[PDB]
RNA sequence: UCUCUGUUCACGGGAUUGAUUGGCAUUAGCGGCGAUGAAGGACGUGCAGGAGGACGAUAUGCGUUGUUGUUGUGACGG
RNA sequence: GAAGUGUGAAAAGGAGGAUGAUGAGAAAUGAAAGUGAAUGGAGUGAAUGGGGGAUGUUCCCGCCCGUCUUGAAACACGGAC
RNA sequence: CUGCGUGAGCGGGGGUGGAGGGGCGAUAUGUGCAGAUCUUGGUAGCAGUAACAAGGAAAUGAUUUGCGCUGGACGAGGGUUCCCUGUGGCAGGGGUGAAUCGACUGUGGAUACGGAGGUGCAUUGAUAGUUGUGUGUAUUGCGGCUGGGAGGCGACUUGGCUGUGACGGAUGGGGGCGGCCCUGUCCAGGAUAGCAGAACUGGAUGUCUGCUGCGGAUUGUUAUGAUGCGAAGCAGCGAUGGGCGAGCCUGUUCCGAUGAAAAAGAGGCUGCUUUGUCGUACCUAGACCGCAUCUGGUGUCCACUGUUUGCCGCGGAAGUGUUUUGUGCAAGGGCCGUAAGGGAAGUCGGCAAGAUUGAUGUGUAACUUCGGGAGAAGGAUUGGCUCUAGCGUGCUAGAACUGUUUGUUGUGGGGAAUCUGACUGUUUACUAAAAACAUAGCUUUGUGUGUGGACGCAAAGUGAAUUCUGC
RNA sequence: AAAUGCCUCGUCAUGUAAUUAGUGACGCGCAUGAAUGGAGCAACGAGAUUCCCACUGUCCCUACGGCCUGUCUUGUGAACC
RNA sequence: CCAACAGGGAACGUGAGCUGGGUUUAGACCGUCGUGAGACAGGUUAGUUUUACCCUACUGUGUGGACUGUGCAGCAGAUC
RNA sequence: UGUGCGGAUGGAGGAGGAUUCCGACAUUUUGAGGCUGUGCAUU
């Protein structure tokens, strides 16, 4: 009884949503992440070559780097009422 | 048809079984237009909504063989399935003779016998 | 939807979930939640019964008067007045064997 | 079941009002014709995984 | 009528010919993130809106300056 | 961890059928495998091929290719189109 | 369709198509297919075949009647499947209300363990211990008034503190929430050709575990007992219609096993005021997992009645589910029933089937670790009706009468020997359940210290007892 | 001559009409034998063997009957090769 | 017992006909052999038997009266 | 196949003033009632 009669009694969940990157993958038992490795400071080391394109620099939003991009063509100049006081 | 949600409103107010209703066959524009509790209501007093009855199984047989039996007429040694410790117990035949005699030398000896 | 039983949290048969079951004037059924069960309060010493004091869960108790909570007389939330007696008979005797 | 956590009711909301057809003013117009959603889901076939 | 085989018209399927706001290579410059809170994640924002894209409670966009009368748009700042 | 590009110069217009309108054109082109309808010929022999002759056949010849092997039509293996 | 070429191939004509296409010389190559159980896409035969569905009916079907058995709640898992309207499944708009439900708080852990606080009645299309309402309990803060002692020989009574949380299995006695049954009376209901001392159904009513003073030697249980370390009895204190038992009260017993931890104490009579955050719709299997509307799998609670030792089997309620123009039955299958005379001749092998079966008298061997073997084996009785006897009032024992001879409309086959394992247990999830593994008992070895101190702790072999274990 | 014996269907007795089976006895035992444990069966066993009573469609030798399939209709409509 | 109880072939006829006792992978016991893991045509016990709906063959059935002739094919009684 | 319903006359005994009620079953009316796909006739 080991094929389908064991699939009836499989209704327990080990994981709930990372806080960190927001895949089914914390363990809450181990208090770990299998995807990022929250919460150690860095994250972890990516288990393939396709992985590191899935998750990186330009697969979100960027929302501050094109910012300062623009800034860096045009010298730095900042808010035009501050520039008095420097 | 309105069947569907009268059935469901009439049981819930009369607290019975979806089958034990009777919808007057002859008043469907009436049936065809309650869609409230309150309407629902006047219904069952106008009985245009009636509740049909249960079954409740007779005694009758079963008290006329209970009075036979306390004569004693269907206990014979084919009528026996359990054993005789099972349908009267010694141990509660015991108890009953000693509570008794004991209570009679009890009062004989208040007595002075 | 004759003849149902009214049963209302969990159903687990454990010390703090007894239930009883009741008629309501209605005509309901329903399975009523019954206080957690407290014993009774014996000597400490002897384990005789101290058939005064109140039967009740601790919070519930610390919320009586004085007189519901202990005896009148010293000890009197845990001995007996027999072990009570011993006890002073037995505290006198003993100074005087030692200024002897 | 009838209990469940804060985050995982708001997630529930989100996907629950996303489950839906392009509207009618917006297919009705000359260059939008021929158009549906095509991304929808049915709760038998497909899970969302909490 | 059925089986096999000529002819003409109608199907079935998407090969072929011709296109292409996509890909690939070599070469010249650059190599510019973060406690002044980054990269990444979650949830939200349109009078009438789902996906995508865009945006952050100043939310389907605000100010200055150029070009416009337009579904308006470029360059820079918040 | 996939599969999926094309009405036309112009929407000038269609989308059950029939009757029609617009357009230069009913509208990218549209092979093979396989099928339906009509009409010509043949058959009760597995079919198909070459020579020689003829608006189907009649005489002669003709076992299924590729491969390994001393040696294949093989009761040797691969091969529905 | 047609011309040229030994050939690889190259030309022309008529339809279709609606935008580009070539010759010759040198040069660059991802440069020519029938096959690789080749790769991807499309399509035949098999074949309208295998497999599956067609659920009892009545011209109509909110009415009449026939059949099946899961029915109702909490958690995990699912996530709008829930209600209304329109429409042929979609489309548009609605619906989840908390001091007194759970969690956010305790403990090295927790939606089941610990823990400040409630019960009735009514209400929506869809929510209710949450809305409304009768009555109660706790709590945040702010006030007002008031007391440090009276009683009783005593047990103890009173505004009058330092208690609890807090703990295993088996089994007897007493007493019962709800439900069900018998019975007196009263008010109603449904069916009926005829008869029925007046039926059937529903509702309403109809005390001592303990302790103190006196007393001064007996007293009690189903059972073990209690008592000059103060029995019985008398007087007090404190506690709390009949019959079939759940929590509760009170005993006995079992272990080289003796049955968690922490948070949380104070309190009199009154008046105003406060009570944060998140979950709450719907589904136990056609709303979960097994690729599915899959005969499998999935934690907890409640559920009537005849017969019976039996909550089983064999039959009924309540609630719930269900259709109304296929045939009528060759051979051969799947699951069953009855058989003359014989009675294992069948077969590797009594495989399969048949046979025994409940209860109560009777009668029971060899052997044996004296406990057993044993329900040994073998024989007999059993219905219905009308009475008698006993006492504990429902069980037990006895008699007459009666039938087309027959009554358990259920429940072990037995006996005589040999091999083997002592015994209750465990095993190859999906071809092996065993003589294999375990086990108590028996023997050997090491070690003076680990939190653990030799009746300890650790490593091997043999496998109950009895009798032995040689060189 | 045992779940341990080659020769081997060992030899004698017993159960049958008839015994390569079973049990009892014999022993130079290819290759029995003492915690590699030897001898030993009270109680227990869905363990392996042989016989007796009872009982029967196991068989002599087959017959007749029941329900669901198959045979016939409508709908939905595969696969192996 | 009998008239008599002859010998052989048909993929050592015949498993999408059956059965599965011999043989019989994976569990286990004994004897001998090996330091050991293991070995033995030595003994013992427990051990899944799949699929036809296609072509042909064969059995019937269908392929359009009444009365008959005559060719071909089959072929039965044996023993006490 | 096997002697129908209802009636009448009985019945081991029990209950108690009415000469009443309860009672398995018996005898009689009664080779009687029920049933038939076979044969004949008729409609
Ligand atoms: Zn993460």
């Amino acid at each position: 009884s080991k094929g389908t009669a064991s699939f009836g009694k499989k209704n327990k969940r080990n994981t709930e949503m990372c806080r960190r990157c927001g895949r089914q993958s914390y363990h809450k038992q181990k208090n770990s992440c299998s995807s990022c490795g929250y919460p150690n400071p860095k994250m972890r080391n990516p288990g393939s070559i396709k992985a590191r394109r899935r998750r990186t620099i330009g697969t979100g939003r960027m929302r501050y780097m094109k910012r300062e991009l623009r800034a860096a063509k045009n010298g730095h100049k900042g808010d035009p009422i501050l520039r008095t006081l420097w | 048809s309105n069947e569907e949600r009268v059935r469901r409103l009439a049981s819930d107010i009369l607290n019975c079984g979806k089958k034990k209703l009777w919808l007057d066959n002859n008043e469907i524009e009436r049936l065809n237009g309650a869609s409230t509790r309150e309407q629902i209501k006047q219904l069952i007093k106008d009985n245009v909504i009636i509740m049909k009855q249960d079954k409740h199984t007779s005694r009758g047989r079963c008290r006329k063989r209970l009075e036979a039996k306390k004569k004693g007429r269907h206990m014979g040694t084919g009528k026996r399935f359990g054993t005789a410790n099972a349908r009267m117990p010694q141990k509660k035949i015991w108890m009953k003779k000693i509570r008794a005699m004991r209570a009679m030398l009890k009062e004989m000896r208040a007595n002075g016998e | 939807m004759k003849n149902v039983l009214i049963h209302k949290g969990a159903t687990y048969k454990t010390r703090s979930n007894r239930r009883r079951k009741v008629r309501t004037p209605s005509g309901k059924l329903v399975n009523r939640r019954v206080k957690k069960h407290s014993k009774k309060h014996r000597c400490h010493e002897c384990n005789a019964i101290l058939g005064s004091i109140a039967r009740m869960r601790p919070a519930e108790f610390s919320r009586q008067k004085v007189s519901a909570r202990r005896v009148n007389r010293p000890y009197g939330a845990t001995t007996c007045g027999r072990c009570v007696r011993e006890k002073i008979i037995s505290a006198f005797l003993g100074n005087e064997e030692r200024i002897v | 079941g009838s209990r469940k956590t804060a985050l995982v009711k708001t997630r529930l909301m989100r996907a629950l009002k996303r489950n839906r057809e392009i509207p009618a003013w917006k297919r009705m117009m000359k260059e939008h014709k021929g158009e549906y959603n095509r991304a929808r889901r049915h709760w038998r076939s497909k899970k969302l995984k909490i």
